């Protein structure tokens, strides 16, 4: 498994895609990704 | 920021994520101290901004609004009570020190913190500090939003706001002067060390700059001239521009391939084989042994979306997660910390646990208090890990074998392993589907041992499996592959 996912700090984890979300944030250069930007919410 | 100031002969650190100061206190005085353990991190004792929605998230204290040391744990009364108490039985206080960033930079302004102080983040204002505008990085930071966009360029990860929140000028004497008189008041108060939370996201010299205004350890508990314990938060799982070595320099640095690469083996996916572990440790790629912090789990990824992902074994997986924590407890490389943890309701959603955000247990935001149970675990849902037989005779394992070399590697070319420690200790793992049944060399004087894993020395008997070393040093064990705990270890304190 392992599955994707990518985390930033203390409650913000996102998904590896190529591209985010209109209500996304985008994070590149995470290795986990494997080139693909991480797309997370902050919830605040 | 090296030595871990435990006391003498204990060798590790248990989490006590989002306890109360005072209960805290009362592990040390009637189980941290007896049962050997080196020390406790505690969630950040510095005051928080309070989140309401979610409603009080265990994350809201990693949201500084000032140093004062009054959280949902306690006051600076019951902070000082715990660290005397616990010093008092050879028990090392660890804070986790959240010194990056102040709150989100979105907050509302007001007195919604968790001792009442006033703050307005939009403004950079923290009165209670006191910090203002030109004592955050804003005018250092080079992208668009203001915030970390890119892992590529250490610039922005170091200068920029993480996920919002309000990135302190560390580079600036005046913000250095804060922090540092924050944690000398903390080592002033009996702290041994910290861990330094969001590493990565700090200049390495601007770390050492804050560690050399540290003062030494007191010395009511200390030797003059002690060093406080660092460990930094980096994760690093390769492959990005920041490696953890940048940070070598200022102490140890937490390793988090180690809890996903043995989760991945001990949940034998990807093809992955306990007996790949002959070389664990540096064999693997991973940092120095002298420079690692290790763990299967932390408070971020055993819930499933930290560092390593779907692969780290916790709590909810107590056998497998006990045979992880059993190997690296019994392994020589880094030096260890055991989680212990609370129980939420866990709800995957698409893959997502939507529940991952609840804080400790807790009547309207207030923090339930731990009580034990006659079986000697935990109610008012603390799962108290670092109580299960398994997990603390390990603790007690590797305190027994400490600086005794690897020795008498055995694997079946599969999933079953085993290995010792000088002439002080050896465990055994059967993680393949069928029994293991073998007579191996243990290094160990001949004798009846016990079992520590199934059962206890209890004075001058075995509650558990017993072991017989002939003089020769070899040995039977039997483990079925439908055992309740599929590993047996023995060490000099457990022979009868
Ligand atoms: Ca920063
Ligand atoms: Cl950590």
């Amino acid at each position: 498994e392992s599955g994707n996912s990518c985390y930033i700090y203390h409650g913000v984890s996102g998904i590896c895609k190529a591209s985010c979300a209109e209500d996304e944030k985008a994070m590149a250069g995470m290795g986990v990704c494997e080139g693909h930007l991480c797309c997370y919410k902050t919830p605040w | 920021q090296y030595a871990p100031q435990t006391q003498s002969g204990r060798t590790s650190i248990v989490h006590l994520f989002e306890w109360r100061w005072v209960d805290i206190a009362l592990e040390c005085e009637r189980y941290l101290g007896p049962k050997g353990f080196g020390g406790v991190q505690v969630s950040p004792p510095n005051e928080n901004v309070v989140v309401t929605n979610p409603s009080r998230p265990w994350w809201e204290r990693y949201q500084p609004v000032s140093y004062k040391l009054c959280t949902r744990s306690g006051n600076e009364n019951e902070f000082r009570d715990m660290v005397t108490r616990c010093n008092n039985v050879g028990v090392r206080i660890y804070v986790d020190a959240v010194i990056n960033h102040m709150c989100g930079s979105g907050a509302a302004a007001g007195t919604g913190t968790t001792c009442g102080s006033y703050c307005n983040p939009g403004s950079r204002e923290f009165p209670a500090v006191p910090y203002s505008a030109w004592d955050f990085n804003d005018g250092k930071c080079k992208t668009a939003s203001g915030g970390i966009e890119s892992y590529n360029d250490p610039y922005q990860v170091r200068d920029c706001q993480l996920v919002g929140l309000l990135d302190l000028a560390l580079e600036k004497d005046y913000v250095r002067s804060m922090i540092a008189d924050y944690l000398n008041k903390l080592i002033d108060i009996g702290v041994a060390g910290f861990r330094i939370d969001a590493s990565k996201h700090m200049w390495p010299g601007d770390i050492k700059a804050v560690l050399d205004k540290l003062h030494n350890l007191n010395t009511n508990w200390f030797p003059a001239g002690s060093r406080p314990f660092i460990f930094q938060e980096v994760i690093d799982l390769g492959g990005e521009a920041i490696s953890s070595s940048e940070y070598f320099g200022n102490g140890r640095v937490t390793e988090f391939k180690y809890g996903a690469k043995l989760g991945t083996v001990v949940r034998k996916w990807s093809g992955e084989k306990m007996s790949y572990l002959k070389n664990w440790g540096e064999g693997w790629g991973f940092m120095p042994s002298d420079r690692a912090l290790v763990f299967v789990d932390n408070h971020d990824n055993q819930r499933g979306h930290g560092a390593g992902g779907s692969s780290i074994l916790t709590f909810w997986d107590a056998r497998l997660y006990k045979v992880a924590v059993g190997f690296m407890l019994a392994h020589p490389y880094g030096f260890t910390r055991v989680m212990s943890s609370y129980r939420w309701a866990r709800n995957f959603v698409n893959g997502e646990d939507v529940n991952d955000w609840i804080g400790p247990p807790n009547n309207n935001g207030v923090i339930k208090e731990v009580t034990i149970n006659a079986d000697t675990t935990c109610g008012n849902d603390w799962v108290c890990e670092h109580r299960w037989r398994e997990i603390r005779n390990m603790v007690w394992f590797r305190n027994v074998v400490d600086g005794q070399p690897f020795a008498n590697w055995w694997d079946n070319g599969s999933n079953q392993v085993a290995f010792g420690r000088g002439n002080r200790g050896f465990i055994v793992f059967n993680n393949d589907d069928w029994q293991l049944s073998s007579t191996l060399q243990t290094g160990l004087p001949g004798g009846t041992y016990c079992n520590v894993i199934s059962g206890d020395k209890v004075g001058n008997s075995c509650t558990g499996i017993k072991v017989y070393v002939s003089s020769d040093g070899t040995a039977q064990f039997s483990i079925s592959n439908s055992a309740q705990d599929p590993f047996i270890a023995i060490h000099a304190e457990s022979k009868l």
